[PDB]
C-alpha cells in the first residue's frame, strides 16, 4: 500500500470540507464523536483534524467501556449473591461476559509498552492447548500442565 | 520557686493524680491532661451520649436503605421487624415460610 | 482562563502600588483572589471538551495558554498552596521575590508553547539564587548548585525546542508533530531528569531545600518538582513517545536506581529537612516511571500521586519550619520528648508522616495503588521491585519518629495559634483527598 | 508506683563523637541502647552467632526428618491406606479443577496423570 | 444495623481521643464500655442473622472509592459467615478489654487516649474482617498495623517500647508489601477485587507464595515471629487484643477467605512454628512472654491444619475463635497478677490469698490451652490433631508441640499458684472493682458458650481413626502436664540457652542484615552523593 | 474401584443447593448431612444433646464410605503388585 502525494492532498481537501461542514452548525457534543473519520493515512498525525476527532472518539469509547465493565461487575456480584452455593454453575456465563468486557477495556488502549491483560487466563490456556497438541503429535514430552476446562469462575 | 501569675488560671492536681507525680499544667493536649476529671464532666458525657445516639440513628437509616439481601434467610431474622426488603424465609428443605 | 491569567499578572503588579506597610495584607488578599479565579477556571472547564478544556491566545504562538488534566490539577495545587507561603514570609523584599517566583511558575504550567514555557519557568533563576543565598540563613553552595543544574538542563531543553521550531516550523503543543530523533528526545528529557530529581542529578534539591526559607521549601517541594510532569505530559510524550519506548529498559533502570539509592541515603540523614527532601526524591521516581509507561493508568496515577505529594510534603516542611522556629534546631538528636512537650504539633506530625508512608486513609495510598497498577500492567516484576523496596521508607521514618517521640526535655515547644491556622487547610485537603475526592 | 518513678539521666557528651554515633539510641535516660539489640556490645546470654548456627545445625536434621520422609520418600499409593474421598462424577470433575484440592491424588481414577500434572502447575503466569 | 458496630467503635475513638478534655477520665470509663456494649448487641444480632440463619448481607457505602481508568473499587461490606463469627469474637474480646482498662489504666496519664486507640483498633479490625473487596481488607490491615504501632510504643520514654514498635511496623510493612503484590496479581488476571469474582481454580505458584508471605507477617510464623515477643513492652490490654484476636488472626483469616495457599508449604511452616514457639516458651521466664510463645504455637496449629484436609479452613477458624477467648483471659489474668505483685518473673510468684474469680479464670484458660477433655480448646485442638494424622510429618511435629505446650502450661500454673510465695515481704496490693469481675464473667461466659455451641460444623464428625490414635493427644498432654508439675529438666543447658535466645533469629538480623543495610546506606550516601559527587 | 461400585446418590442437585451444602460435602452422604445441618442450625445451642441421632447416622454412613475407600485402595494396590 502506497499513498501518492496527489491522493494525500485530495484527502487533505476532503478533511477541510468535513471540518467546514462541522463548523456550520454548533454542537455541544463536538468532542464526543459517535463515529470516527475514516482514513487510510500512514500516520494519523498528518491530518490534524482527523487526529483530534479520532482521539476524542477513542476517549468516548473508552469511557463507555469502563462504565459497561462496572455494570457487568454489578450483575456478576448480584448473581453470585443470589444463587448461594450454586454460584459456580449458574454464574459461569455472567462471569465470562464480565471478563470479556474487562479485556476489551484494558486491551483496546493498553499503550505502547503494556502487555495484554489476560483476564480469565484465556491466552495461557490457549498456549497450553497448542503446546499439548504439538507435543502429542510430534511424540515429545510436555513439561507444562495440560490445558484446563475451567481456570477461573468464568474463563 | 514563686509560681507564675498565670498559674491561678490553671487547674489543680486531680484526685487520681499520684501525689508524688509532677507534671507541667500549662501543656494542652486534645485528648486531655495527665489525670483530667474536669468539673462538668457529667454534662459533657450526657451530650456525648446524645450525639452518639443521634449518629446511630442516622447510621441505622443509611444502613437500612443500603442493606441488600439477595438470598432468602433460612429462618426468621430480626431485620424483618425494621427492614421490609428481607426475602420471605425458605427452609433447608425448600418450603416457604 | 482569562480571569486566572489576569489575576496572575495583577499579583506582581499590586506590590508596586502598595503602601509598603500593607504589603502582607494585600499579598494575602491577592493570593486568595488568585485561588478563587482558579476555582472559576475549574468551573468554566467543561469535561465535554475532552482534549483541552480551554485555550486562549493573545496574538502569537508564545502567548498561547491552555488547561488540560495535568495543567488543571497543578494550577489548582499552586493556587491552593501559595497563601501558606505568603503568610510564612515577612518583608517587602521576600514578598516581591516570592510573588515573582509564583507568577512565573503559575504561568509556566498553563503555557502551551515550548519556548514560552522556557521563558516563564527559567525567569525565576536569579530569584532562587538570591533566595537560597540570603545573607544569614542561606548557603551560596546550594544556590550555585540549583542555578547551574537548572541552567544546564533548561539550555538543553531550549536547544531541542529550537530544532523542533526549525524543523516542523512551530513548537506549539496544539500542532501535532512527531519526532524520532534521539538527540532531540535527550535534550527534552535532560530537563525532566534534572528538575524532577533523578539519580544522579538530584544533588541540587536537598541543598536548596535545607537553606531555603520555609515558604521557599514549601513552594519548591509542593509545586516546583511537579513542573516536570507538566513538561512530560505536554511537551515530551506527544512528540517523543518513540524514544521513551526505545529507552524503556534504561528509563526503568534509572528510576528504580533513584528510588533505591535515595531511600538508602535518607537513612544516613540527621536533619529533618534533609529527610523530607530525600523522601521527595524517592517519591518522584514512581511518578516518572508511571508516566513513561504511556498508559491511561500511568498518566492519571502520576498526576494523582503528584497532587498527594503536593499536599503531604508542604505539610511536613511547614511542621519542620514551625519546630525550627520554636527550637532553632533541625537535628533529630537534640529534639526529644516532642510527644509530651508538643501534643498538638506531634499529632499533626504523626498524621503527615503516616501520609508520607502511603497509608489507606491518605491520598498517597490511592495514588500509589494506581501507579503500581500501571507498573503491573507493564510487567509484574516492575511493580514488585517498587513494592518491596518501600520498606526502607518505613525504617527511616520509624527511626525518626522514635527518636523524636520520647526522652527527657525541659522545653515546652508547641505550636501557636498562627501555626495551627497555617496547617489547617493542608490537613483538611489531605483528609478530603484521602476519602476519595481526588 | 507506675508514674513518677526515679530515673537516671544519661551523662552529657564530653568527648569527640564517633562518625557512626547514629547507631546509638539515647533518649536522655541512662541506659542507652543500640539501634538493633545485638548488633554490637553485650550479647544476651553471652551467645555468639556461631553458637546459634551450631545449634541450628544440630537441630535442623531432627526437625526435618519427619517431613522429608512423607514428601520425598513416600508416594501417593503408599502415603495412606485409603484413596481420597469419592464423589459423584459431577462433583468430582469440579473438585478436580482446584489445583490446591485433595482429589487430585486419587491414583484409582483414570485421570490421575492429568490431575497430577495440573497439581504441579505453572510457576508464573505465561501471559 | 450491621454498620452500627463500626460506628460505635469509631465514635468511641473520636470522642475519647479528640474530646477527652471534656469527657474526662470518668467519661472515657463510661463512653468506651457503653459503646462496646452497644456494639456487642449489634454483633450478636449479626451473628444470629448470618451464621445461624444463613443470611449474608452486602452494604455498599459508596461507589468509585478509586476510579482510575479500568481500575474501580468501592467501599462495600459483605457480612458472610466468616465475617459474622469474627466480628462477634472481636467485639466480645474488645468489650472485655475495655472493661478491664478502667481499673488497669487508672495509674496511666493518658487513659482517654488509650481508650481511643483501643476503640480505633477494634474498628479497623472489624473493617478488615467485614470488607467485601481486597482494598477494604488492606485498609483494615494497615489500620490495625498503625494502631499496634501507636499502642506497643505507648511508653515513649522507654527505648525498648519504641524499638518494639519500629520492629512491628517494619515487619508489617514487608508483609503488606507482599500482600499488595498478590492483590495486583489477582486484580490483573481476574478483573475485580471482590472475593466473589476473585475465585480461581488454578493459580500460579508466585501468587500463592506472595499470599503466604503476606499472611506470615501478622500471623507471626517462622522468620517473621520476632515482633511478637518484643510486643510485650506495651501495656497488658494491648497484648490481649493483638495476641488473642486483632493481629495474629488476620493472617489466618486472609488465607481462609481466599484459598490460594499451597498444601506443602503451609503444613511445614505451621508445624515448624508450633514446635519452635513451644520450645521458646519453655525457656521463657516472663509470664507475658510464655503466653506469647503459646500464641505462636497455636497459630502454628491453625496454619498447619489447612494442609491436612478440605475442612481445614473451617477447623482453623474454629480454633481461632476458641483460642481468642482463653488467650485473652490468660493475658488479662497475667496482667492482674503482675499489677498485684509488681513483678514480671515467674520465679517470684507463689501461693497468696486472692480473688476466687481470677484464680478460677486462670485455671480454666490454662486448662483450655492444655487440652483438658470436654472443653472448647480440647474440641478445637483434637479436630486439628486427629485430622492431621494423614500427613505423617505434620502430625508428629504437632504432637511434640502438644507435649511441650502441656509442659510449659503446667509449669506456669504450678509456679503462679501451687508454688510457695516467692516475692519479698513488702506491702503490695491491687484491689479489683466490679468492672473487672464483669470482664471475667464475660470471658467465662464465652468459654462456656463455646462448649455448648461449638466451633465448626464438622467438629464432632467422625474421623475414622483407631481408638489408640484418636485418644493419643490426651495421653501426650497428660504426660507433659505431669512432667511440668514435677519441674523436671528436659534439655541440656546448651539447648535451654539456645531456646532462651529464641533461635538467634534476631542476632542474625543484627549482625548480618542490619549491618548490610547500613553498609548499603553508607555506600549510597557517604561514598557517593556526599563523597565522589560532592565538591571540595 | 470397579469391584466396589459407588452407592446410589439419594440427594439431588436441587436439594443440595436448597440446603446450601458446599461441594466438598456432596460425597454420597449429603442427605444425612442435610438432616444434621438442619437440626444443628435449628437448635443453636442444644444441638449437642438434641441433635444426636442425625450425627450418629452421618457418622455411620461416613464409616461405610471410608471402608469402601480402603477396599478400593487395597484392590488398586493388589493390581499394581505392591501387595
Ligand atoms: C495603565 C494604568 C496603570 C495600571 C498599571 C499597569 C502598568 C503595568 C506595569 C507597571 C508596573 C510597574 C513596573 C515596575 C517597574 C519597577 C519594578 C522593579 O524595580 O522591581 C523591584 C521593585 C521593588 O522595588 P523596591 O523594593 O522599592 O527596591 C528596589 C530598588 O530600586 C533597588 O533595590 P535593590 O538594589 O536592593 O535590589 C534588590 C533586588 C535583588 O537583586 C536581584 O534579584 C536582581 C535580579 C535581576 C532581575 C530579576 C531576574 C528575574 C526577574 C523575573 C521577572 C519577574 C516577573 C516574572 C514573570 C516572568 C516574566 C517572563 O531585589 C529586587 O529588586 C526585587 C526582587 C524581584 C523584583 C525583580 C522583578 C523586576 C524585573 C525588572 C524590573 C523593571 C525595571 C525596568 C526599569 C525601567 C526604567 C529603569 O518592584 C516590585 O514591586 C517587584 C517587581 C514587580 C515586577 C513587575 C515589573 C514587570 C517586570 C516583568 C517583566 C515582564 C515584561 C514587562 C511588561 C510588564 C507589563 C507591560
Ligand atoms: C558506577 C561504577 C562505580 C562509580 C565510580 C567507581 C569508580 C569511578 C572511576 C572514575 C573516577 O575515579 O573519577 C574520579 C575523577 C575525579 O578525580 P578525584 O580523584 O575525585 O579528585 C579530583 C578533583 O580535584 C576533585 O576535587 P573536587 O572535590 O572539588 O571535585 C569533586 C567532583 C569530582 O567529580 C568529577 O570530576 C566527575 C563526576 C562525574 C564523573 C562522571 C562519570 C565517572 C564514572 C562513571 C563510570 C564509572 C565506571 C568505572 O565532584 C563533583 O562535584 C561533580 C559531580 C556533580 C555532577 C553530578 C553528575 C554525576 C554524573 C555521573 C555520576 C557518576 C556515576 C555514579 C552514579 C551512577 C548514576 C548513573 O573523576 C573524573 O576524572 C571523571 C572520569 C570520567 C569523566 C567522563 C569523561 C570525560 C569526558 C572528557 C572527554 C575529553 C574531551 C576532549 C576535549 C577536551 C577539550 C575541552
Ligand atoms: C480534629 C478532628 C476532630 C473532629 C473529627 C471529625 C470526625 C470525622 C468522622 C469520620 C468520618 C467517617 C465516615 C467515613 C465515610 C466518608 C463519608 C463520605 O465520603 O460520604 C459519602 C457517602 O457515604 C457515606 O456516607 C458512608 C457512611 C458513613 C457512616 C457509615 C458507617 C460509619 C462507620 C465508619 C466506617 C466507614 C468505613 C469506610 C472505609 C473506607 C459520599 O457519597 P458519594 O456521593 O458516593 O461520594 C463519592 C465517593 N467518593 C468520596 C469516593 C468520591
Ligand atoms: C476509617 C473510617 C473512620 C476513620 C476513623 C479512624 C480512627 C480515628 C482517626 C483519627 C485521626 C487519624 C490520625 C490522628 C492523628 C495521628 C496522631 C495520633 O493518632 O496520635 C497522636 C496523638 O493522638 C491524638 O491526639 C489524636 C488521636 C485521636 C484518635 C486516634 C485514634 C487512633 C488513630 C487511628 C489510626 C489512623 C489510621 C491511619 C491508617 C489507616 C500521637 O500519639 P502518640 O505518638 O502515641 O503519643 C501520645 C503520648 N503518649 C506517649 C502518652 C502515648
Ligand atoms: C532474612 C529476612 C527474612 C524475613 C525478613 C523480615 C525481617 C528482616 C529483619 C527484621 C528487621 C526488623 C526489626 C526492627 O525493625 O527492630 C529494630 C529496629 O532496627 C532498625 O531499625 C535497624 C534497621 C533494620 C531494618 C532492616 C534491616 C534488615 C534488612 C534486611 C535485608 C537488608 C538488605 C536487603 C535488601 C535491602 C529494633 O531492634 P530490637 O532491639 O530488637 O527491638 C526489640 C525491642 N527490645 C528492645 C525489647 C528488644
Ligand atoms: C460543605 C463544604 C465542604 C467542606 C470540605 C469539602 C471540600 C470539598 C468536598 C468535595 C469536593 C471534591 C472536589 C475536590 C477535588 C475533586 C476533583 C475531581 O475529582 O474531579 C475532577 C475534575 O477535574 C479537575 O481537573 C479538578 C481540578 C481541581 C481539583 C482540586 C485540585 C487540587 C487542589 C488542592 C487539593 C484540595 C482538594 C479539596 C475529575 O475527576 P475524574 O475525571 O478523574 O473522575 C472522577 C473519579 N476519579
Ligand atoms: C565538545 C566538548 C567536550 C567535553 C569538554 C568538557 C569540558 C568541561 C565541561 C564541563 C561543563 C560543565 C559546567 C559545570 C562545571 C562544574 C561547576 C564549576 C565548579 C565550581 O567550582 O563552581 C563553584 C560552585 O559550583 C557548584 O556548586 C556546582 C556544582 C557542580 C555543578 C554540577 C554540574 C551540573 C550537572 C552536570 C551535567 C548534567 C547533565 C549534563 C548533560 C563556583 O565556583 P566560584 O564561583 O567560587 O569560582 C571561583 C573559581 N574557582
Ligand atoms: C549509557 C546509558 C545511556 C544513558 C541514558 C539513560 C536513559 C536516557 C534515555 C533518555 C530517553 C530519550 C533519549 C533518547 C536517547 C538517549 C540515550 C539512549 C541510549 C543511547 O545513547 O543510544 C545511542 C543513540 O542515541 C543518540 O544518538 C543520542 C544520545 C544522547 C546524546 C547525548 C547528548 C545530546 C544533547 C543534545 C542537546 C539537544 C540536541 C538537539 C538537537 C546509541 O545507541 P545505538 O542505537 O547507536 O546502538 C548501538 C549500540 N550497539
Ligand atoms: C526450620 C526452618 C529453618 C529455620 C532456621 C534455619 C536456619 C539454619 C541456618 C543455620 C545452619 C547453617 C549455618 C551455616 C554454617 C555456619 C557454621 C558456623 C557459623 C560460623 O562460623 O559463622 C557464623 C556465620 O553466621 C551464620 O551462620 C549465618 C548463616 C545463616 C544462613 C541464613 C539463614 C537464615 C538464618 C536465620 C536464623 C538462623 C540463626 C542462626 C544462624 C557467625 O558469623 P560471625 O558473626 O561470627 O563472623 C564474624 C564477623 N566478622
Amino acid at each position: 500500500t502506497t499513498a501518492t502525494i496527489e491522493e494525500r492532498r485530495a484527502f487533505h481537501k476532503e478533511v477541510l470540507d468535513i471540518v467546514q461542514s462541522k463548523l456550520a452548525n454548533k454542537n455541544s457534543e463536538w468532542a464526543r464523536p459517535e463515529e470516527p473519520i475514516l482514513h487510510n493515512l500512514k500516520s494519523e498525525k498528518e491530518e490534524p483534524h482527523v487526529y483530534y476527532h479520532n482521539n476524542n472518539f477513542r476517549v468516548t469509547r473508552q469511557l463507555i467501556h469502563f462504565e459497561k465493565t462496572k455494570i457487568f461487575e454489578d450483575e456478576l456480584d448480584k448473581c453470585m449473591r443470589t444463587h448461594g452455593e450454586a454460584k459456580y454453575r449458574k454464574c459461569q456465563e455472567i462471569a465470562k461476559r464480565f471478563q470479556a468486557s474487562c479485556r476489551v477495556a484494558s486491551n483496546l488502549e493498553r499503550g505502547p509498552n503494556a502487555r495484554k491483560r489476560d483476564v480469565g487466563f484465556i491466552y495461557q490456556n490457549n498456549k497450553l492447548r497448542e503446546l499439548e497438541k504439538d507435543a502429542k503429535e510430534l511424540g515429545l514430552n510436555n513439561p507444562f500442565p495440560p490445558s484446563s476446562p475451567r481456570t477461573t469462575i468464568g474463563y | 520557686v514563686p509560681e507564675p501569675p498565670y498559674a491561678k488560671y490553671l487547674a489543680n492536681k486531680s484526685h487520681y493524680c499520684p501525689p508524688d507525680f509532677h507534671y507541667s499544667r500549662e501543656i494542652y493536649a486534645p485528648y486531655g491532661g495527665y489525670f483530667n476529671d474536669p468539673k462538668g464532666w457529667r454534662t459533657n458525657t450526657a451530650i456525648a451520649t446524645l450525639v452518639m445516639l443521634a449518629g446511630a440513628y442516622a447510621v441505622f437509616c443509611f444502613g437500612n436503605a443500603r442493606e441488600e439481601r439477595l438470598r432468602a434467610p433460612k429462618g426468621w431474622i430480626p431485620s424483618q421487624l425494621w427492614n421490609d426488603n428481607v426475602p420471605t424465609p425458605v427452609d433447608y428443605r425448600g418450603k416457604v415460610l | 482562563m482569562s480571569l486566572y491569567l489576569f489575576m496572575l499578572f495583577l499579583q506582581p503588579l499590586s506590590l508596586s502600588f502598595v503602601s509598603r506597610s500593607f504589603s502582607k495584607i494585600s499579598s494575602l488578599m491577592m493570593s486568595f483572589a488568585t485561588l478563587w479565579s482558579a476555582v472559576y477556571m475549574w468551573f468554566t472547564s467543561n469535561g465535554a471538551n475532552q482534549t483541552f478544556y480551554q485555550v486562549v491566545s493573545w496574538g502569537s504562538d508564545w502567548s498561547t495558554f491552555g488547561v488540560c488534566y495535568t495543567s488543571l490539577y497543578i494550577s489548582l495545587l499552586c493556587a491552593f498552596i501559595f497563601p501558606i507561603c505568603v503568610i510564612l514570609v515577612q518583608g517587602y523584599r521576600a514578598l516581591s521575590i516570592l510573588i515573582c517566583i509564583q507568577t512565573a511558575v503559575s504561568l509556566s504550567i498553563v503555557s502551551l508553547h515550548m519556548l514560552a514555557f522556557y521563558a516563564l519557568f527559567e525567569s525565576s533563576l536569579l530569584l532562587f539564587f538570591i533566595l537560597i543565598g540570603r545573607r544569614k540563613y542561606g548557603s551560596l553552595s546550594a544556590a550555585y548548585n540549583i542555578s547551574i543544574y537548572t541552567f544546564i538542563s533548561a539550555l538543553g531543553f531550549l536547544i531541542s525546542a529550537f530544532w523542533l521550531n526549525w524543523s516542523f516550523g512551530s513548537v506549539c503543543a496544539l500542532l501535532p508533530n512527531e519526532e524520532a530523533n534521539s538527540f532531540v528526545a535527550f535534550g527534552i528529557f535532560i530537563l525532566l531528569w534534572v528538575k524532577a530529581p533523578l539519580v544522579p542529578f538530584h544533588l541540587w534539591l536537598p541543598e536548596a531545600h535545607v537553606y531555603a526559607p520555609t515558604a521557599g521549601s514549601v513552594l519548591l517541594a509542593g509545586v516546583l518538582l511537579k513542573i516536570s510532569i507538566v513538561g512530560l505530559h505536554v511537551f515530551f510524550l506527544p512528540i517523543c513517545a518513540s524514544s521513551i519506548v526505545k529507552a524503556f529498559p534504561l528509563i526503568l533502570s534509572i528510576c528504580l536506581g533513584s528510588f533505591i539509592f535515595s531511600s538508602f541515603s535518607t537513612l544516613k540523614q540527621i536533619d529533618l529537612k534533609k529527610i523530607v527532601a530525600y523522601s521527595s526524591i524517592s517519591h518522584m521516581a514512581i511518578v516518572f516511571l508511571s508516566s513513561a509507561t504511556n498508559s491511561g493508568l500511568g498518566i492519571q496515577g502520576a498526576v494523582l500521586y503528584c497532587i498527594a505529594h503536593g499536599l503531604i510534603s508542604p505539610g511536613l516542611f511547614l511542621l519542620v519550619g514551625i519546630l525550627y522556629k520554636n527550637t532553632n534546631t533541625k537535628l533529630v538528636f537534640y529534639l526529644r520528648g516532642l510527644s509530651q512537650q508538643a501534643p498538638v504539633w506531634w499529632s499533626v506530625w504523626v498524621f503527615f508522616m503516616l501520609g508520607n508512608l502511603a497509608f489507606p486513609l491518605f491520598p498517597n495510598f490511592i495514588a500509589e495503588v494506581v501507579c503500581l497498577s500501571a507498573l503491573f500492567k507493564n510487567h509484574e516484576l516492575y511493580a514488585y521491585a517498587f513494592i518491596f523496596f518501600s520498606f526502607v521508607g518505613t525504617v527511616y521514618s520509624s527511626t525518626v519518629l522514635g527518636r523524636l517521640k520520647g526522652g527527657v526535655s525541659s522545653q515546652c515547644v508547641d505550636a501557636s495559634r498562627l501555626d495551627v491556622i497555617s496547617w489547617n487547610p493542608l490537613v483538611l485537603a489531605t483528609v478530603v483527598t484521602g476519602i476519595g475526592y481526588m | 508506683a507506675g508514674a513518677g518513678g526515679p530515673v537516671k539521666l544519661s551523662p552529657p557528651v564530653d568527648k569527640p563523637l564517633p562518625y557512626n554515633y547514629d547507631f546509638w539510641m539515647d533518649n536522655g535516660i541512662y541506659p542507652g541502647q543500640p539501634i538493633y539489640d545485638g548488633m554490637f556490645g553485650s550479647m544476651v546470654g553471652n551467645m555468639s552467632l556461631e553458637y546459634m548456627a551450631k545449634g541450628w545445625l544440630v537441630l535442623l536434621p531432627i526437625l526435618s526428618a519427619p517431613f522429608v520422609y512423607e514428601h520425598c520418600i513416600a508416594d501417593d499409593v503408599t502415603r495412606n491406606p485409603f484413596v481420597p474421598r469419592q464423589y459423584p462424577s459431577e462433583v468430582r470433575e469440579f473438585l478436580a479443577l482446584f489445583k490446591n484440592g485433595f482429589v487430585l491424588n486419587d491414583y484409582s481414577q483414570p485421570d490421575y496423570e492429568e490431575m497430577k500434572r495440573r497439581q504441579s502447575g505453572l510457576l508464573t503466569p505465561i501471559y | 444495623m450491621f454498620l452500627l458496630a463500626v460506628y460505635f467503635l469509631f465514635f468511641s475513638a473520636i470522642a475519647n481521643g479528640f474530646f477527652g478534655r471534656y469527657l474526662g477520665v470518668r467519661g472515657s470509663q463510661l463512653l468506651g464500655p457503653s459503646a462496646l456494649f452497644l456494639a456487642l448487641l449489634c454483633s450478636g444480632t449479626i451473628f444470629y442473622e448470618v451464621c445461624i440463619q444463613g443470611c449474608s448481607t452486602n452494604i455498599k457505602l459508596f461507589e468509585n472509592f478509586v476510579y482510575s481508568n479500568e481500575l474501580n473499587v468501592s467501599a462495600s461490606f459483605l457480612y458472610d459467615p466468616l465475617a459474622a463469627t469474627m466480628t462477634l469474637t472481636v467485639v466480645w474480646i474488645s468489650c472485655a478489654v475495655h472493661a478491664y482498662q478502667n481499673l488497669y489504666m487508672r495509674g496511666d496519664g493518658s487513659q482517654t487516649l488509650f481508650t481511643s486507640y483501643l476503640s480505633a483498633f477494634t474498628g479497623f479490625m472489624l473493617i478488615l474482617v467485614a470488607g467485601q473487596n481486597l482494598v477494604m481488607l488492606f485498609i483494615g490491615w494497615e489500620g490495625i498495623g498503625v494502631c499496634s504501632y501507636l499502642l506497643i510504643g505507648y511508653y515513649g520514654s522507654r527505648v525498648s517500647a519504641v524499638k518494639s514498635a519500629n520492629k512491628s511496623l517494619i515487619v508489617n510493612k514487608i508483609s503488606d508489601g507482599f500482600l499488595l503484590g498478590s492483590m495486583l496479581y489477582l486484580w490483573f488476571y481476574t478483573g475485580s477485587f471482590s472475593y466473589c469474582s476473585l475465585a480461581t481454580f488454578q493459580i500460579p505458584d508466585v501468587v500463592s507464595i506472595l499470599v503466604l508471605l503476606g499472611a506470615i507477617g501478622k500471623s507471626s510464623q517462622l522468620f517473621f515471629h520476632v515482633w511478637l515477643a518484643d510486643a510485650m513492652e506495651g501495656p497488658t490490654p494491648v497484648s490481649a487484643l493483638i495476641h488473642a484476636a486483632t493481629l495474629v488472626t488476620a493472617g489466618i483469616y486472609v488465607l481462609c477467605k481466599l484459598n490460594l495457599h499451597s498444601q506443602s508449604a503451609v503444613g511445614i511452616l505451621g508445624a515448624a512454628t508450633a514446635l519452635m514457639g513451644g520450645l521458646f516458651g519453655l525457656a521463657a521466664n516472663d509470664l507475658k512472654r510464655v503466653i506469647a510463645f503459646s500464641t505462636c504455637s497455636q497459630l502454628g496449629y491453625m496454619m498447619a491444619v489447612l494442609s491436612t484436609c478440605d475442612d481445614g479452613a473451617d477447623f482453623a477458624m474454629g480454633h481461632l475463635v476458641s483460642h481468642a477467648g482463653f488467650k485473652a483471659t490468660l493475658f488479662l489474668s497475667a496482667g492482674l497478677s503482675i499489677a498485684k505483685e509488681n513483678n514480671n518473673f515467674l520465679n517470684r510468684y507463689g501461693s497468696r490469698q486472692g480473688s476466687p474469680t481470677l484464680s478460677f479464670a486462670t485455671t480454666i484458660a490454662s486448662l483450655n490451652l492444655l487440652g483438658f477433655p470436654e472443653l472448647g480448646g480440647f474440641y478445637s485442638k483434637e479436630s486439628i490433631l486427629n485430622n492431621a494424622y494423614i500427613n505423617q510429618g505434620v502430625s508428629i511435629i504437632l504432637t511434640l508441640a502438644t507435649f511441650l505446650t502441656a509442659f510449659y502450661t503446667s509449669k506456669v500454673l504450678a509456679q503462679l499458684y501451687l508454688f510457695p510465695y516467692g516475692n519479698g515481704r513488702q506491702q503490695k496490693s491491687f484491689d479489683i472493682d466490679a468492672t473487672t469481675l464483669i470482664c471475667f464473667g464475660l470471658l467465662l461466659s464465652e468459654m462456656l458458650l463455646r462448649i455448648f455451641t461449638g466451633s465448626s460444623l464438622s467438629q464432632n464428625m467422625t474421623t475414622n481413626l483407631p481408638a489408640h490414635i484418636k485418644n493419643l493427644p490426651f495421653w501426650v498432654a497428660l504426660s507433659g502436664a505431669l512432667s511440668g508439675l514435677a519441674t523436671t529438666n528436659l534439655f541440656s543447658s546448651n539447648f535451654m540457652r539456645f531456646f532462651g535466645n529464641r533461635g538467634g533469629f534476631d542476632v542474625f538480623y543484627a549482625r548480618k542484615c542490619s549491618n548490610v543495610f547500613y553498609h548499603n546506606a553508607y555506600v549510597s550516601y557517604t561514598l557517593l552523593d556526599r563523597g565522589f559527587l560532592k565538591l571540595y | 474401584a470397579d469391584r466396589f461400585p459407588p452407592p446410589k446418590m439419594v440427594a439431588t442437585q436441587e436439594e443440595m443447593d436448597n440446603a446450601d451444602i458446599p461441594y466438598k460435602y456432596r460425597d454420597y452422604c449429603a442427605h444425612l448431612i442435610i438432616d444434621f445441618k438442619e437440626c444443628r442450625y435449628g437448635h443453636p445451642l442444644t444441638w449437642r444433646i438434641n441433635c444426636a441421632h442425625e450425627l450418629h447416622h452421618y457418622n455411620k454412613c461416613s464409616y461405610i464410605e471410608f471402608k469402601r475407600r480402603v477396599a478400593i485402595a487395597i484392590e488398586e494396590k493388589k493390581r499394581r503388585g505392591l501387595m
